[PDB]
């Protein structure tokens, strides 16, 4: 497999936490 | 007063609801969700809910 | 029309209706149904009663032959009227 | 053998819940030695080279691990030896007699059965694979020849054989007739069923694996929780919204793992806030399930977060459908998404066209695109078509 | 009776649960089945069953 199917992202993995953290917090 | 059929009309609910939506959707589309909820007699987001559904 | 036979009568629609209708419920549950249907007991009285209510209720192609009628007054003409049937 | 493979893929790369290391370490230390298998305790040094979660302290400083030492040693090595060369003189006193008797085609066959599965536990792969095809040979009907793939089977999930295990996979299956054997059919819709997973078809796995006969469990490979955590991933592919509400949520064996089985909740909160297309709760269970399931798993880790791209694809199909025209910041105070992250999250799927969203960077409105036309239809048969046409020109041209 | 004709007689025994047990599940190997079920209970609520 090539494309997508092996690199992914490599990013935003462990950040997915900090998004429900800045909407409970700034709001 | 039956509560051994009265599980069959809790899941009526929904159906008839998505069954009453067939009388509200006969002018086809482009109608107003808002004029659907006065018809129904509910919330607007809870009419948006069910129609999403189906 | 005919009562009492519907212990005998689920097993003939089981064996006869159903796998006309669906053939893939024997090939699932690993069962060979019977290629066909016999009937016993006492002469005289059934067996004219749970066929005639299956072609009814079937409409569909139904062959009913006599048990002598496929002898014939011709020697070679008996066994070639039994394989066009 | 299934907590074998378990615990000794989680000492290879664990990057949540380092615990689990601990007593997955302390599980193949006391396993080995209660075993027959010499090699299996060798071959820890060679599995986890370069690896994150180092189990190995030698040379390399850098083990997270609880337990950092697997290294080899003669002294365990020796005891084991001692343990196969004292069974083999059993076996081979026993295969003398059945030798100097052959006593029909089975006593002869059950000499190599014996072997057949000797080599099997002694730790040999290629040596136990040339016993098990004289038994194949000299047995007397089908039922000591599936015995010969049960071992085939099990040194190739090990391994990860996808050639000469699944070429004796189909080879029991078709024979002289099928049938309805039940050896034969549910040994072999769970088996090929595996096979499907490493080569990610999605095919026949939703029906082989989400639509199981009753529990298996046979104990030996795989166990009974492990057929329905892969029946939770792979039932969100292939499987629609029809039959999420018939096989999966209302499958009667589903119903009871909630109460026995509570480390997996892949078939709770997946299910239900899919089935209830909500993506507010939806987030939140991605990175639960993706601790829990798909790095502890052997078949799932090796993909991993490119699964998490698919499952996303789900439910921005399930809020497209639902919706013409709806501004950016409604769902960022009820689905709790941020709007600053939504393009980079939704940029790649659009331009790759695997979704029909379209945001206005203007007002910061989303809008909906045609979800499907005859155009775009036909585009599957212009690659196929040339795709086809290339083999043609290919062995027309090699055949003169 | 008398010997030069029958050299070996074989008294079969009638089946049992332990019998049975084994008999059960070649049968039903043909077929579908369920994990479920029991293979020495269901041959030990019959009795003097034949094969």
């Amino acid at each position: 497999e090539n494309w997508d199917d092996v690199e992914v992202d490599d990013d935003f993995t462990n950040e997915l936490k900090a998004e429900l953290d800045r909407y409970k917090r700034e709001n | 007063g039956d509560e051994l059929t009265r599980s069959h009309f809790n899941a009526l609910y929904d159906t008839l609801l998505e069954s009453n939506l067939c009388k509200i959707i006969e002018p086809f589309e482009c109608v107003e969700i808002s004029h659907i909820s006065k018809i129904i007699g509910l919330d607007t987001q809870q009419v948006e809910g069910k129609l999403s559904q189906m | 029309d005919v009562g009492g036979l519907d212990m005998q009568k689920q097993e003939i629609r089981e064996a006869v209706e159903l796998p006309l209708v669906q053939a893939d419920l024997y090939e699932q549950i690993g069962i060979d149904p019977p290629r066909g249907v016999l009937l016993y007991g006492p002469p005289g009285t059934g067996k004219t009663m749970l066929v005639k209510a299956v072609a009814n209720s079937t409409k569909a192609a139904f062959i009913r032959v006599n048990g002598s009628e496929f002898v014939h007054k011709y020697l070679g003409e008996g066994p070639r009227m039994v394989r066009d049937v | 053998n299934y907590e074998v493979s378990e615990k000794a893929f989680l000492l290879t790369q664990s990057k949540v819940s380092i615990e689990q290391r601990k007593e997955a370490a302390e599980f193949v230390l006391a396993k080995i030695k209660e075993e027959e298998m010499a090699p299996y305790y060798k071959y820890l040094c060679e599995e986890y080279l370069v690896n994150n979660g180092q189990s190995d302290l030698e040379h390399d400083e850098k083990s997270d691990s609880l337990n950092e030492w697997i290294k080899f040693d003669q002294e365990l090595y020796n005891e084991l030896c001692k343990k196969n060369e004292s069974k083999i003189k059993e076996l081979n006193e026993k295969i003398q007699k059945l030798e100097e008797d052959d006593e029909g085609e089975l006593e002869q066959a059950q000499a190599w059965i014996n072997l057949g599965e000797y080599y099997a536990q002694i730790g040999d792969k290629d040596n136990a694979e040339k016993t098990l095809g004289k038994s194949l040979s000299k047995a007397i009907s089908t039922g000591a020849k599936i015995d010969v793939m049960l071992t085939i089977a099990r040194l190739g999930f090990f391994y990860n054989d996808q050639l000469y295990v699944k070429e004796k996979l189909e080879a029991v299956n078709s024979m002289i007739e099928k049938g309805g054997d039940w050896e034969r059919r549910n040994r072999y819709k769970t088996y090929y069923g595996i096979h499907c997973l490493a080569v990610r078809n999605f095919k026949e796995a939703a029906k082989l694996l989400v639509d199981s006969l009753a529990t298996f469990t046979s104990i030996e490979l795989t166990s009974y929780e492990s057929i329905a955590t892969y029946a939770s991933v792979t039932g969100l592919f292939t499987l629609e919204r029809t039959d999420l509400k018939s096989k999966v949520i209302d499958s009667p064996e589903l119903l009871s793992l909630i109460s026995t089985t509570a480390a997996l909740q892949s078939i709770s909160s997946l299910t239900i806030s899919l089935y209830a297309s909500d993506y507010a709760s939806y987030f939140p269970y991605l990175l639960e399930t993706y601790a829990n399931v798909l790095i502890p798993c052997k078949y799932l880790n090796r993909h991993a977060d490119f699964f998490v791209r698919e499952m996303r694809r789900k439910v921005y199909a399930q809020l497209l459908e639902s919706y013409k025209t709806l501004s950016l910041k409604s769902m960022a105070s009820a689905f709790g998404v941020s709007v600053a992250f939504l393009d980079n999250d939704l940029g790649k799927f659009i331009p790759n066209k695997q979704l029909n969203c379209v945001i206005d960077r203007v007002n910061g409105i989303v809008e909906t695109n045609r979800p499907d036309n005859k155009n775009a239809q036909y585009h599957l048969l212009v690659k196929q078509g040339d795709g086809l046409l290339t083999k043609l020109q290919k062995y027309g041209a090699a055949v003169r | 009776l008398r010997p030069g004709r029958i050299d070996r007689k074989i008294e079969f025994p009638p089946p049992s649960v332990a019998a049975r047990a084994e008999i059960l599940r070649i049968h039903s190997r043909k077929m579908n089945l369920t994990r479920g079920i029991n293979l020495r209970k269901v041959a030990e609520k019959m009795n003097g069953c034949s094969g």
